[PDB]
RNA sequence: GAGUACGACCACACUUGAGUGAAAACACCAUAUCCCGUCCGAUUUGUGAAGUUAAGCACUCAAGGCUCAGUUAGUACUGAGGUCAGUGAUGACUCGGGAACCCUGAGUGCCGUACUCU
RNA sequence: GGGCGGCAUAUCUGUUACACGACAACGCAGGUGUCCUAAGGCGAGCUCAGUGGGAAAUCUCACGUAGAACACAAGCGUAAAAGCUUGCUUGAUUAACGAUUUCCAGUACGAAUCGAGACUGCGAAAGCAAGGCCAGCGAUCCUUUGCG
RNA sequence: GAUACUUUAAAUGUGCAAACAAACCGGCCUUAGCCAAC
């Protein structure tokens, strides 16, 4: 009502962990985004040139554009009944790698793995066992579950 | 005088729905991108264009053969 | 009195990066010199890294990995006898030798070693590199100094000038050689070469030995019987050498 | 032992806390030069007003000025003048008694002597690169500093 | 098994106190006519090589810290339910999720590129 | 209730606020209509607040994870710096009707982010800079100046 | 702290992905794009 800046209620969200201060390292500065990637949209409170709107922090978006220091990225946001995209523009210190992808990635991986081996003819795995079928339970420790006199 | 509120407005907004985002390979539009590398796709595309006329006429005249 | 470094004061340490501890890297200087322009997607580029120890100086072509710095090529000061140095390492005729002998090495191993032949003859002049930030582009990289102080005539300036003159691209200005006057804006070619041929050190020999006539310094020069009225023509025949056999080195 | 802990006079310090900005502190600015044949430097309080006057001597000058001012001394001082770390000073009350011949124009002035003592390989804590901290064998003890004031410039600590 | 230069992760790597250090190297160290800079050759810059492991450094050894487990504990808290109990505060029950400090056990850096020595 | 008082009428920070975002009261505690040719830009050198031992406020040595400073309120951030001293400078200019964020009707205004071109500054170089991060401001019609 | 500010940290939440205009494996054409060059 009586305040609303651009920064306004970010004390916890735009501050560096216990003791992990300091500034982006060249891990940060040697990464290569391309066109078509998948990135994390997170604010690095020390850089403070380029930073994202505090409701953009914890996206996840591909990247349409980049300039030589910087990212566009295409975030959805609903608003009342639909859905917009939204295009914002960060420095390369603000976002990440994305590891959205990582399971179906593998899963084609593995797909072509097996039909390689099918088609070479090679003996294929033994596929696993489901662990809610019956079977004998040999024990080796019996006890007796009670509720006594020191218990309380 | 002045109320304030959102008691309804979940509700009204799901009656028709929250519509999905528009699929990423629709309105895809480069305007506002960096300049070079649209200068130079601009280039590609022109040549582009002139082959797909080139391959066309060659279907013709074959077809036309035989 | 209370202690400082009491149990509080450990818990909310941090402890700065090791080679900050260890003050061997300026990490802002080095995130500068690694950035580059995103819209080039990690195409290679190239420090020349110049350090200067006690009794050798180093010169490395480095590229900069996730894993760890990878180095190109490397020379050393301290091999200059193989090609018809002693008693003279670590001066400026050797950074000289040093930054020539590198840029030789580099464009042997890359494959373009008869083009970018360099400057055959010497000379302490001045002449802006091309390059495409401004005919087949030459071999270009950017210097890297450390934590040395960039005064006039200092030594990394003059590792610089020979990659330079052994047909390097590597971006810079005149302003930092020895015979650069700042009042009047311009350079001394005379001096420049004076520097890089070793005439200082002739004069400062020739005066040590007179002086020294009546009844520590220049031990080495006085023992071996090194005579003056040579030293530059030592360096321009070590200079023949290493364009003759850029990689004859140290025997065994 | 080693010959490396050689205590050695690595500096001296002539300071004039005159605290007043008019001609005499110039004129004690003119005696220090003319005494210790290097540029004195001033020094403001923190205000913006200069009311110090100080040099750092380094040297066989350095050797020589203390043993001058050791003799007004008359190599007696204090026990509790040395200093944990490794120091001491004085002070000297009529300059023209250092041997300095009296000018009218000037007066007389409060002259304050310190100096510095330690062995050396101490660059290795105002180097820049690798700056590190000498460790504490290396260090000087004042017991030590008090033993090296004897067979070095004799005197008597009068304790 | 070591060293140097550049490094990625940035305390299992830090702080304090001791002992050992083959050869190579790194370093203290000598010096000030020239390039260059200071009140001061201290720092820095140039040119050197007599001496020394005394310090830096590396390794090993004892305490605060740090890191990974265990206990604390199915405890504190919490999503869902009742024409549940209680004047009420609050509490238990039914279907699910599930901590933290303290305390205690273990250890005390690791991975790259280039060139060198025993 | 209305009057009196006040501004909760443009506008910022911490809370209210319930670990995405949003969220009210003449709710609470505080700010704003200005100031700066340097208190703007860049390169280099240096380390602060404070504590302990010495010397007829100042000089000296050790320690010192920020406990100081950054025009002004507050919160974030920062140590070979984003603080302090110093050298040179005017990027506080121009910028083909480029794109975007915040408010939001997905209108404008104010503020801000990523850019392309010109002319430049500082630096050996990589680079950095089109004000002082984030509050400090204004339609039609009319008047007036610059430009072709 | 004072005499509630905070290292740690839930439950309930919240963004993205999970093969038909998409992605994987090898020819070739074009660019007055990057790179010393390809
Ligand atoms: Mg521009
Ligand atoms: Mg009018």
């Amino acid at each position: 009502v009586h305040s609303y800046g651009y920064k306004s209620g970010t004390r916890h969200l735009f501050a560096k962990k216990f003791r992990k201060h300091g500034v982006p390292s060249v891990s940060t500065i040697l990464t290569n985004i391309k066109v078509g990637d998948y990135v994390d949209v997170v604010a690095d409170s020390a850089v403070r040139e380029g930073m994202p709107h505090k409701y953009y922090h914890g996206r996840t978006g591909i990247v349409w554009n980049v300039t030589p220091r910087g990212v566009g990225v295409i975030i959805n946001k609903p608003v009342r009944t639909r859905t917009l995209r939204k295009r914002i523009c960060v420095r390369f210190e603000h976002v990440r790698k994305s590891r959205c992808q990582e399971a179906f990635k593998a899963k084609e991986h593995q797909f072509q793995a097996y039909l390689a081996a099918k088609k070479a003819g090679k003996a294929l795995p033994p596929l696993q066992k489901s662990s809610r079928l019956g079977g004998i339970v040999r024990p080796k420790n019996v006890e007796v579950l009670a509720r006594r006199v020191a218990d309380y | 005088s002045k109320n304030h509120t959102n008691h309804n407005q979940s509700s009204k907004n799901h009656r028709n729905g929250i519509k999905g985002p528009v699929p990423l390979h629709l309105h895809n539009s480069k305007r506002g991108s960096w300049l070079p590398a649209l200068v130079n796709a601009r280039r590609v595309r022109k040549h582009n264009q002139k082959a797909a006329l080139k391959k066309r006429r060659e279907r013709i005249a074959a077809f036309a053969a035989k | 009195v209370k202690v400082v470094k009491n149990k509080a004061y450990f818990k909310r340490f941090q402890v700065k990066y090791r080679r900050r501890r260890e003050g061997k890297t300026d990490y802002h200087a080095r995130r500068q010199m690694v950035l580059q322009d995103k819209t080039k997607f990690g195409s290679p580029k190239y420090r020349l890294v110049v350090r200067i120890t006690n009794k050798d100086i180093i010169a490395q072509i480095v590229q900069a990995k996730i894993v760890g710095d990878e180095v190109v090529m490397a020379a050393y000061a301290h091999e200059l006898p193989a090609f018809g140095i002693e008693h003279g390492l670590t001066n400026y005729a050797a950074a000289y030798a040093t930054g020539l002998l590198l840029a030789r090495r580099t464009l042997a191993k890359l494959g373009i070693a008869d083009k970018f032949q360099g400057a055959k003859e010497a000379d302490g002049s001045y002449s802006a590199v091309r390059t495409k930030k401004d005919e087949r582009f030459p071999f270009k990289a950017i210097l890297d100094v450390g934590l040395a102080r960039t005064t006039t005539g200092a030594r990394v300036f003059g590792v610089l000038k020979g990659a330079v003159d052994g047909g390097m691209a590597v971006p810079h200005r005149p302003n930092r050689f020895p015979g650069y006057n700042k009042e009047k804006s311009s350079l001394d070619a005379k001096v420049h070469r004076d520097r890089i041929f070793g005439k200082h050190v002739a004069d400062y020999l020739k005066q040590v030995k007179e002086e020294a006539s009546s009844n520590v310094q220049f031990s080495k020069y006085m023992a071996a019987k090194v005579l003056p009225e040579s030293i530059e023509g030592m360096y321009k025949k070590a200079h023949a050498a290493i364009r003759a056999d850029p990689s004859k080195s140290l025997p065994k | 032992a080693n010959p490396m802990r050689e205590i050695v006079v690595k500096k001296l310090c002539i300071n004039i806390c005159v605290g007043e900005s008019g001609d005499r502190l110039t004129r004690a600015s003119k005696v220090l030069e003319q005494l210790c044949e290097q540029t004195p430097v001033l020094s403001r309080a923190r205000r913006n007003e200069k009311i110090a006057v100080h040099c750092t001597v380094r040297g066989k000058k350095a050797e020589e000025l203390l043993e001058k001012g050791l003799k007004v001394k008359e190599f007696e001082l204090k026990s509790y003048n040395f200093a944990d770390t490794g120091s001491f000073g004085f002070g000297i009350d009529e300059h023209i008694d250092l041997g300095i011949k009296y000018d009218p124009s000037t007066g007389i002035y409060g002259m304050d002597f310190y100096v510095v003592l330690g062995r050396r390989g101490e660059r290795v804590a105002h180097r820049k690169r690798k700056c590190s901290r000498v460790g504490h064998s290396h260090h000087v003890t004042k017991e030590e500093a008090m033993k090296w004031f004897e067979k070095v410039h004799d005197g008597i600590i009068f304790q």
